[PDB]
């Protein structure tokens, strides 16, 4: 339930490819719910294809809660995970 | 008898270790989160890399 | 009378001298007793390993169970070009052996630590781990992914 | 007759070293005079002008080392006892029993010839300042931690076992178990809730550690 | 670093006692071995410079002159024939360092793999191409083991 | 012992007399054989059961090819011992099974 503060994290700075597969989604379902997006779409219509592009240019609005064994966690936001 | 037998080694297996995966410290739990291993291979490596 | 032992262990079915490709000449027994041997004066109890893993695991311990486990998993694959990461026989030794004796993969050895009577359910013997369940009033909780 | 005779002294020889080993690596004064002892010096000095083993005058004091007391406060000496009866009965056990309590020795290991007695599982549980492994001969003519298949396992002090359950966050129960009387716990001489740092070597992996709790 | 077990250094001495065998410590193998071919890549380039007759620069040199470049006295031709051999630039090696510590790093497995899954399907997948009976090829005549 | 009465042909027995007499009495007839002093003996014989040499290996009696083995890196060979087993359906072809004689590396080619 307590945090572990920004300044120090035990756990890996990459984004892993479960991690991006469900922001992938996640962004996508918010986009299909009519969210407003980040990205010139230059005429893409498909929900999961403008969350990969906001993801290309690192601009979706979520952050990584990953919890450890002992029940605490540490927050990494999606521009600071590198890929 | 291959095709009587497949589906069986495989569905044992899968009912021992459905539920072990890895932590974010590194550690390989079962669901009830006992330490299995506390580095997969004693090296943190995926054989698929 | 002429079927009594006179000399010898009484687990081994017959013992026979082989060759490992050299100037060595290694006995290797068919036999269900692996202390006696390693005792018997004139081997060597230091490299002397059988092929039983419960043998192993009640001689010389859990460690070297999973140990024996692993390897004769890897001799078994090894032997029809099954290539194979260790890392998954490592995995599968650790599974086996992580509650301090060796569990098999078996209805009798899946009820180690899960208490997950739906996923037992599931795999094998569904309704007399229900019915034991619900007699004992387990409170499994639901974490297993079955 | 004589082959007899010839193969009891050996093995009588190879357990006696073996129980040497276990005392030296569970922490002790003992060192390689006395390790390390010749089937014929062992006649010279523990067999009688008639040949016949004695398992009496052999049996000895172990004192903690500085090391070992060091690491761990609280262990007292180690008297190591050879039986003669292939059948043990309840008169010796009474007798070792007080032995133990009149020597104030935290602990006291029984390796006895053939066989225990049945009643000896309600008779030895009951010593609280001290406790008795009970050991047969057979089962320590070669001591397994010398085996290839044998990782060294290392107890942990009490400091160590919290330590390692700080730095990976984690109660016993998450722990991976070693049950008690394993064939190694036993010569470690392990208890519930001690930790072991088990040594393993893997070909692609290299050598790494594993930790196991006795319960 | 490699602590002890109560969390403390070790005191270079008994850096490898194995008792303070950790985690990291196939980092260091790895480590080890990438200083190892380094290693004997420029003992391959040494080896050939000093049978070229010129001074193979194994160890970095220490004296007064330690300025000066050492393959002045060498009159253009035996430099030249080193090059065409052996020409490890710098950023060469830099870029198979970064190569290999980027796969390295890349190797790690991830958080959250369903890593018990993928060893039962790599086990058990390879035990359905295998026959149940035991196919031994003509001629063995050794015990059947299983 | 295997002895059978002359009048009856039913199997002979020894009964304990009086006197401790270990006759040859047989049961279902009036049949009576003591010993005095004959030593009524059985001798079978026994198998010796020799010494039996070092097991070895007969590889040269298995059937070799011309293939390299994926281990070709660490051993150089070009030989393996193989048999071929149709474990796939009648609509596909036959399988081959492949152990290289330079390191003892076994594989199937299919
Ligand atoms: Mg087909
Ligand atoms: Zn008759
Ligand atoms: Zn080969």
């Amino acid at each position: 339930e307590k945090a572990i503060p920004k300044d120090q994290r035990a756990t890996t700075p990459y984004m892993t490819k479960y991690e991006r597969a469900r922001i992938l989604g996640t962004r996508a379902l918010q986009i299909s719910m009519n969210a407003p997006v980040f990205v010139d779409l230059e005429g893409e219509t498909d929900p999961l294809r403008i969350a990969m592009k906001e993801l290309a240019e690192k601009k979706i609005p979520l952050v990584i809660r990953r919890y450890l064994p002992d029940g605490s966690f540490e927050d990494w936001s999606v521009e600071e995970l590198i890929v | 008898v291959k095709t009587a037998e497949t589906g069986y080694m495989s569905r044992r297996l899968m009912k021992s270790l459905e539920d072990l995966s890895c932590q974010y410290d590194n550690t390989v739990r079962t669901s009830a989160n006992g330490i299995v291993q506390f580095t997969y291979g004693g090296d943190g490596l995926d054989p698929l890399e | 009378l002429p079927d009594v032992v006179v000399k010898g262990l009484p687990d081994i079915s017959r013992a026979v001298i082989n060759i490992r490709d050299d100037g060595k000449r290694e006995l290797l027994v068919e036999g269900y007793g692996l202390r006696d041997v390693m005792c018997t004066d004139g081997v060597i109890g230091s490299r002397t390993t059988t092929n039983h893993v419960l043998e192993v695991f009640s001689v010389l311990g859990i460690e070297a169970a999973r140990y024996s486990i692993i390897r004769e998993i890897n001799y078994t694959m090894s032997n029809h070009g099954m290539s194979v990461d260790p890392r998954h026989i490592q995995l599968l030794g650790d599974v086996m052996t992580y509650k301090g004796e060796v569990l098999g993969i078996t209805r009798f050895g899946l009820s180690k630590m899960r208490d997950s009577v739906l996923q037992l359910a599931s795999f094998e013997k569904t309704t007399d781990h229900l019915f034991d369940a619900a007699f004992y009033m387990k409170k499994d909780a639901v974490e297993g992914v079955s | 007759m004589d082959q007899e005779n010839e193969r009891n002294i050996s093995r009588l020889w190879r357990a006696f070293r073996t129980v040497k080993e276990m005392v030296k690596d569970r922490g002790y004064f003992i060192t390689q005079e006395e390790v390390e002892l010749p089937l014929e010096d062992f006649k010279a000095k523990y067999c009688d002008s008639m040949g016949r083993p004695q398992r009496k005058m052999m049996s000895f004091q172990a004192n903690p080392t500085e090391e070992s007391i060091s690491k761990f406060p609280d262990m007292g000496s180690l008297w190591v006892e050879f039986c003669d009866e292939p059948s043990v009965g309840v008169k010796t056990m009474k007798t070792f029993v007080i032995h133990i309590q009149e020597k104030n020795f935290q602990t006291g290991i029984f390796v006895y010839q053939n066989n225990i007695t049945p009643s000896a599982m309600k008779l030895v549980p009951s010593i609280p300042p001290a406790t008795i492994e009970t050991f047969n001969e057979a089962a320590l003519v070669v001591n397994i931690t010398h085996h290839e298949l044998v990782p060294k396992h290392i107890r942990l002090s009490s400091d160590e076992k919290r330590e390692l359950l700080k730095r990976y966050r984690l109660k016993e129960s998450q722990l991976p178990r070693i049950q008690r009387a394993d064939p190694v716990a036993l010569y470690l001489g392990l208890k519930r809730g001690e930790v072991v740092k088990i040594i393993r070597k893997s070909e692609t992996s290299g050598r790494y550690a594993s930790y196991r709790i006795c319960m | 670093v490699r602590y002890d077990n109560s969390g403390c250094l070790v005191k270079r001495e008994d850096l490898n006692k194995a008792e303070y065998v950790d985690q990291y410590d196939a980092e260091r193998d790895f480590y080890h071995s990438l200083r190892e071919y380094i290693n004997g890549k420029a003992t391959a380039l040494a080896n050939l410079r000093k049978s070229r007759g010129m001074l193979g620069l194994l160890e970095p040199p220490a004296k007064e002159l330690q300025g000066i470049d050492p393959d002045e006295t060498v009159p253009d031709n035996v430099k030249t024939s080193v090059s065409q051999l052996y020409r490890i630039s710098e950023k060469s090696v830099r870029k198979f360092l970064e190569i290999a510590l980027f796969k390295y790093r890349k190797a790690r497995l991830e958080p959250g793999t369903a890593i018990g899954a993928i060893g039962a399907q790599s086990i058990g997948e390879p035990g359905t191409q295998m026959t149940l009976k035991t196919f031994h090829f003509a001629g063995v005549a050794s015990m059947n083991v299983t | 012992m295997l002895s059978f009465c002359p009048s009856c042909n039913n199997m002979l027995l020894i009964t304990s007399g009086d006197s401790g007499v270990y006759t040859l009495a047989c049961r279902s007839c009036p049949y009576e054989f003591p010993i005095e002093g004959i030593e009524i003996y059985d001798r079978k014989k026994l198998p010796r059961k020799e010494v039996d040499d070092v097991l070895g290996g007969g590889w040269d009696n298995v059937d070799q090819t011309k293939t390299q083995c994926p281990n070709y890196d660490t051993c150089g060979g070009e030989s393996a011992y193989f048999f071929q087993l149709q474990i796939r359906s009648a609509d596909e072809p036959m399988t081959t099974f492949y152990k290289c004689v330079n390191c003892g590396h076994r594989w199937k080619e299919n």
